[PDB]
C-alpha cells in the first residue's frame, strides 16, 4: 500500500513521516473509494474476464494449448485458466492497495523461476494477461481503466 | 509490516478468495479513518520532543531511577532512555497511520523484553513511562485519535510485560 | 413485460413511444438471450432448488412443520412444496418477461387474502421465498443472480 | 353510544331522530343500570379473567409463547397480556355504551395492519378473545353472559 | 419537475447556454454513482417492512406514545403512524434514486409540518422516528449507499423541524 | 436453607455466627411469609404449569416426542411430564428454603448419569425447565417472579 | 500403534522394552499383511458402508431426521453422513495400527464435549457406527470381521 | 483480582487520602449499577453453553478451521476450542461483575498471545469467535448490560490480537 511504502522508507530513515508523505497518504485515502469501485466491477465480472480472455489467449497461441504444450488436455488447460484467475485476483488486490506491493509479493517474485521450471512459456502467460487487460479496459471507464491498466501493465512487464 | 489494507487483502489471499463485500467494508472503514489519522500523525511529528519531555517529567524524573545507581543515572543512560521513549513514540505513530500493530510486533516488541532484562532496564518504569506518553499524546492529538494511539501504546506495554 | 408496460403508457398517451421508451425496448431485446439462459438454468435445476429450499424453510420456521402447523404431515408438506414450486415457476416466468408485471398478474394479487384464508402463515411463506432466492444465488452466476434476485425480492415484498 | 350511532344515522339522513330510534335510546336508558352492573362485575374480576384467558390461549396455540414465537419470553408474554387487557377494557367500555361504537374506533380499525407490522398472529389474538368470552360467561349471570358475549363476539369477528 | 440531471438541464435552460464543462462534470457524477444508488434502492424496497418495524421498535414503541393518550394509543393512530413512516421512506427512496432533495420537498414536505401541527402529532417524535429509520436504513443499505440515503432522510427531518 | 448455609460456613471458621450472618438470618426469617406465598401459588397451579411446559417443550423440540424418541407414546410422554412435575416440586422446596441446596440434593446431583442412562436428552430437559420458568413467572407477580426465576435458573444452568 | 503404546509405558517407567511387550510387537508386525488387506477392503467399500449404514441410522432413529432433530434437512444429513465417513476413516487407521490409540487421539477424546456443543445426540451417533459395523461385517470374512469389528466396538463403546 | 470498589479505595490509599467526594461518587455509580451487572451475570451463567454454541456456529463452523488440516480439526482440538471460548466468556462475566479488567489481565491474558503463537492457534479466528460471543451475549443480556459486557469482551480481543 501507499501507507506501507511510506512507513517502510521512513522507518529505514528513522524519521517521522515527512510532511509530503503524509500528504501522499491523505490523497490515497481520498482516492480509496474510486479504487474500491474499480475492484468491485472487476471482481463482479471476474468470470467473464477470465473466460473470454482465456479464449483469446488460446486462440492467439494455439501451440500452447495444442498437444505437447503445457496446457495439453482438459486438466492442464483448466489449471492454466486458473492461473489467469489468480492473476486477476492479485490485480484486484493491487488496485485496492494503490500500489503493486501486494501483487509484487503474492506473485511477480520468482514467477520466472516457478514457470520456467514448470515448463510453461512465460511470454505466453504475458499474452494471456494482456488479453485480460483488454477485456478489463472494455469493462472500465476511461480514467478508471488507466489505473487498472497500470497494475495489469506491471504484471505483464514482470512476466517479460 | 501489514497496514489495514494489506491485512485485509492478505487474509483474503490466504483463503484464496477475491475481495469480498465484507472485506470491502473493512477497507472502507480504514479509508474513513484516514484523515483523522494523518492529521494526528502530523501533530505527533512536530510535538515528538515535547511528548517525550513531558512524559519523562511526569513519571521517570525525580525518582529512584535517576538517583545514583538507579539505571537512568549517568548522562549516558538518561540519553539512552529518552532515545528509547522516542523509539516507542515513532513506531506507535507508524502504527496509528497503518492501522495495524504488526509494525510494533515486527520492529519493536520481538526480542526487546530479552534485551531489556539482559541490560537491567526496569520494565515497570518503561511501562509507566509509555503510559505517561499516552496521556500526553491524548492531550495533543485529541480524544478521538487518542483513542487510537492508546491501542498501540497498550500493545507495546503488553509486549514489554 | 417491458413492452407491455410501455404499451400501457402509450395507450393512455395515444402517442408513439419516445426515444427513451424505445431504448428500453431495445435493452430488453438486447438482453433477451441472457434472460433465456438464466431461465434455462433455473428450470433445469428447479426440482433440486425446491427440495433444498424446503429444508431451509423448515429449519428457519419449524413451527410450520411442527404439530399444529399448516404443513403437519406428509400430505400438507407436499402441498407446501407444490405451492413453493408454483411460486418458483412464476418467478421464472417473470424473469423471462423481464418485469414483475407478469408475476403480479399470475399471483401475489390477493395472495394475502388467499393464504390467510387457507391458514398458512404469510411470514413463513415469505421465508420460503427467501430460501429459494438464496439457493438460486448459489446455483446461478452473479450477473444473472442480480436480475433473478431482483424479481425474487419483488415477490418477497408482495408477500410482506 | 347507541345514541351516538343513531345520531350519526340521523345526521346523514338530514332528519330529526326517528321515533323508533328514540325508542331504542329509551331502551338504552332503561338498561343503563343493568349494563353498568355487568361492567362492574367484569372490572372487579379483571385480573383473574384475563389470567385464565391467557393460560387458555397459550394452551390452544403453544407457538405464540414458544421459542421463535411472537411472545417468546416473559416480557413479550406480559405485553401480550396487556394487549388482551386493552381488549378487555374496550369490551367493558362497549358494554356500558350499549353499542359497537366504542370498540370500533379503538382496536377494530386498522388493527390487522398494526398486528401485521409488529408480527403478532391475528388468529391467535382472536382465539384469546374467545377464551375471554368463555371466562366471562363463567363469571357472569346467564343473560349477563348473553349480552357480554354479544359484545365480545363483535370483537372476535373484527379480528377475523 | 426536478431531478439531479434535470435540474442541471433546467439551470442551463435558464441561461440558454449550451452545455458547459461544469454541467457535463456534474451530470457525469450523477451517471457515475447511479449504480450504487440503484442497488441500495432495490434492497430498501425489499426490506421496507422490516425497516419500519425496526424503527418503531427502536424509537416509537414501548413508551408513552403507544401507551394510553400518546397519539398512538388506538389502533387507528398506530396504523396511521406506521403508514406515515412507510410513506416517508417511499418518497425518500424515490428522491434518493433521483439524487435531488427537491422531490421530497415538492411532495413529502409540502404542508407536512402544518398538517402534523393541526392534528397534534409530536413533531419531535416524528423526527426521532425518522432518525431511527436512518440508522436502520444505513445498516441494511451499507455505509456508502446509506450515507447518500442519510442526507435525503435528514432533509426530510429538517423539513419537519 | 439460608440458616444452614450460614451455620456451615461459620462452622468452618468455628466462630459463633457473625453479626452479619445473623442479620442475614433475620432478613430471611422476616421475608419467609412472602416466600411461602410464592410456593403456594406455584403448587396451587401445579397441574396447569406442568402441562403447559410439556406443550411448549414438545413444540420447541418435536424430535424428543417424535417416533424413535424417548417421549413417544402416552406412557412415555406422561413420564416426561412427571419429571417436570418433580422439578417443579423441587423448585417450590428451594423457594421456601431460600437456598438452592435442597434442589441440588434431591434432583440435580448426578442428573447427567441418570438421564443418559434412561436415554433421555438432557438439553431437552433444560428446555422444558425453561418453559416451566416462563409459565410460573407469568403466573407470579413481578417481585415474586424475579426470585423464582433464580431458583429455576440454577436447574437450567446445571442441565446445560 | 502397539509399538507406540509399548514405548510410552516403557518410557514412563524407565525400562528397556519388556520381553512381553516385544513379543506383542512381533505378533503385530507379522499380522501386518492381513491388517492392510482388511483396511483396503473397507476403504474401497467406504461409499457403500456409509450409505447403507446411514439409511439404517435414520430408520432406527427417525427423530434425528424428524424436524427438531440434529440431521434435519439435506445439508445437516450430509454432515451426519460425513461424520460417519470420518469415523470409518478412523477405524481403518486403527485396524492398520493394531491399536485403538489413533482412533482415540483423532476423534474419540472429547467426543462427548464436541457433540454436546454441536447439539448432536451421542447415542444416536453410536447407532450409526454400529450400523457401519454390521455393513462392514457383511463385506468382510469371518476372521477379518472379528478383528475389524473390535475396533468398531471400541468406537461405539467410547461413544456409548 | 481487584474490583472497581477495591480499585477506588486502593487509588485513594496510594494518595494517602480518605475516600473523597469524587471517589465516593465513583463508588456510588458502581453500587447503583451493580443490580444490572448481577442479573446479567446470572443470564450468562445459565446460557453459557448456548452462547458458545451460537458463536462457534456464526464464525468457526463449516470452514477451513474445522476441516482436516485446520486447527479445530480432530475432536481433541475442537473440544479445546470450545473450552477456551467458555474460559473467555466466564472470565468476561467475572470482570463485568467486578467492574474491572484486572481479572482478565492477571488470569487470562497473562501470556495468552504467546501460548497461541506457540501452539499455532489462529489469533484472528479466536478474535472472530470472541466478537461473535459478544454479539450473542448482547442479545441475551440486553443492550444495557450488553455494553458493559462488551467493553470486557473487547479487552480480551485486544489482548489476543
Ligand atoms: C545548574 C548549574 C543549571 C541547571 C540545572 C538543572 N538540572 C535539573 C535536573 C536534572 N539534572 C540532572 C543531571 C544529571 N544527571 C546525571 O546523572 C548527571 C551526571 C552524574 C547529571 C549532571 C538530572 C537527572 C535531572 C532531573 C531530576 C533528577 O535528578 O531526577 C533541573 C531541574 C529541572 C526540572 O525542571 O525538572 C535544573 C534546573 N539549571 C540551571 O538554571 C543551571 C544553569
Ligand atoms: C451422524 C452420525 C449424527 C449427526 C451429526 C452431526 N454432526 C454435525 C457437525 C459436526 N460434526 C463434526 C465432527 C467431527 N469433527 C472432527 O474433527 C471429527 C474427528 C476427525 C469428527 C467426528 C464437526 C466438526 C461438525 C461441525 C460442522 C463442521 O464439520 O464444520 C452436524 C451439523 C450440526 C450443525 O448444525 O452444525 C450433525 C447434524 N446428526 C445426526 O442426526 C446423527 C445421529
Ligand atoms: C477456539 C476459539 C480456537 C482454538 C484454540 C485452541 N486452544 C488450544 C489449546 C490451548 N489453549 C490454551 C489457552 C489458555 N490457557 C489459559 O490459561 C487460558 C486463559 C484462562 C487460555 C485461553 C493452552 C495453554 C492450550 C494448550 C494445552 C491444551 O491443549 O489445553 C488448542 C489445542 C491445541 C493442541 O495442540 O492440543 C486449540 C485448537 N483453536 C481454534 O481452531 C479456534 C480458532
Ligand atoms: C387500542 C389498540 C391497541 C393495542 C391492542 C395495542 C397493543 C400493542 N401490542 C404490542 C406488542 C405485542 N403484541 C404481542 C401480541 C401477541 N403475541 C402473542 O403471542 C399473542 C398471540 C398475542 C396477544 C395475545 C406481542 C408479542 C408484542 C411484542 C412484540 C415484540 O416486542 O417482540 C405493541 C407494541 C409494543 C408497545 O406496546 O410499544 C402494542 C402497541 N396497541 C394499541 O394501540
Amino acid at each position: 500500500s501507499v501507507v506501507t511504502k511510506s512507513i517502510v522508507n521512513a522507518d529505514a530513515e528513522a524519521r517521522y513521516l515527512s510532511p509530503g508523505e503524509l500528504d501522499r497518504i491523505k490523497n490515497f485515502v481520498s482516492t480509496g473509494e474510486r479504487r474500491l469501485r474499480i475492484a468491485q466491477t472487476l471482481t463482479e465480472n471476474r468470470e467473464r474476464i477470465v473466460k473470454q480472455a482465456g479464449d483469446q489467449l488460446f486462440q492467439k497461441r494455439p501451440d500452447v494449448v495444442s498437444p505437447g504444450g503445457n496446457a495439453y488436455g482438459e486438466e492442464m488447460t483448466a489449471t492454466c485458466l486458473r492461473d489467469l484467475d489468480y492473476y486477476l485476483r492479485l490485480v484486484t488486490y493491487g488496485i485496492v492497495a494503490g500500489d503493486v506491493t501486494p501483487i509484487e509479493e503474492i506473485g511477480l517474485v520468482g514467477v520466472r523461476e516457478m514457470y520456467n521450471s514448470l515448463g510453461t512459456p512465460i511470454p505466453a502467460v504475458a499474452e494471456g494477461i494482456r488479453a485480460m487487460k483488454n477485456v478489463a479496459c472494455s469493462l472500465l471507464s476511461a480514467e478508471d481503466a488507466a489505473e487498472a491498466g497500470s497494475y495489469f501493465d506491471f504484471v505483464i512487464g514482470a512476466m517479460q | 509490516m501489514q497496514d489495514a489494507i494489506t491485512a485485509v487483502i492478505n487474509a483474503s489471499d490466504v483463503q484464496g478468495k477475491y475481495l469480498d463485500t465484507a472485506a470491502m467494508e473493512k477497507l472502507k472503514a480504514y479509508f474513513a479513518t484516514g484523515e483523522l489519522r494523518v492529521r494526528a500523525a502530523s501533530v505527533i511529528s512536530a510535538n515528538a520532543a515535547n511528548i517525550v519531555k513531558e512524559a519523562v517529567a511526569k513519571s521517570l524524573l525525580y525518582s529512584d531511577i535517576t538517583r545514583p545507581g538507579g539505571n537512568m543515572y549517568t548522562t549516558r543512560r538518561y540519553a539512552a532512555c529518552i532515545r528509547d521513549l522516542d523509539y516507542y513514540l515513532r513506531y506507535a505513530t507508524y502504527a496509528m497511520l497503518a492501522g495495524d500493530p504488526s509494525i510494533l510486533d515486527e520492529r519493536v516488541l520481538n526480542g526487546l523484553k530479552e534485551t531489556y532484562n539482559s541490560l537491567g532496564v526496569p520494565i515497570a518504569a518503561t511501562v509507566q513511562a509509555i503510559q505517561a506518553m499516552k496521556e500526553v499524546t491524548a492531550s495533543l492529538v485529541g480524544a478521538d485519535a487518542g483513542k487510537e494511539m492508546g491501542i498501540y501504546f497498550d500493545y507495546i506495554c503488553s509486549g514489554l510485560s
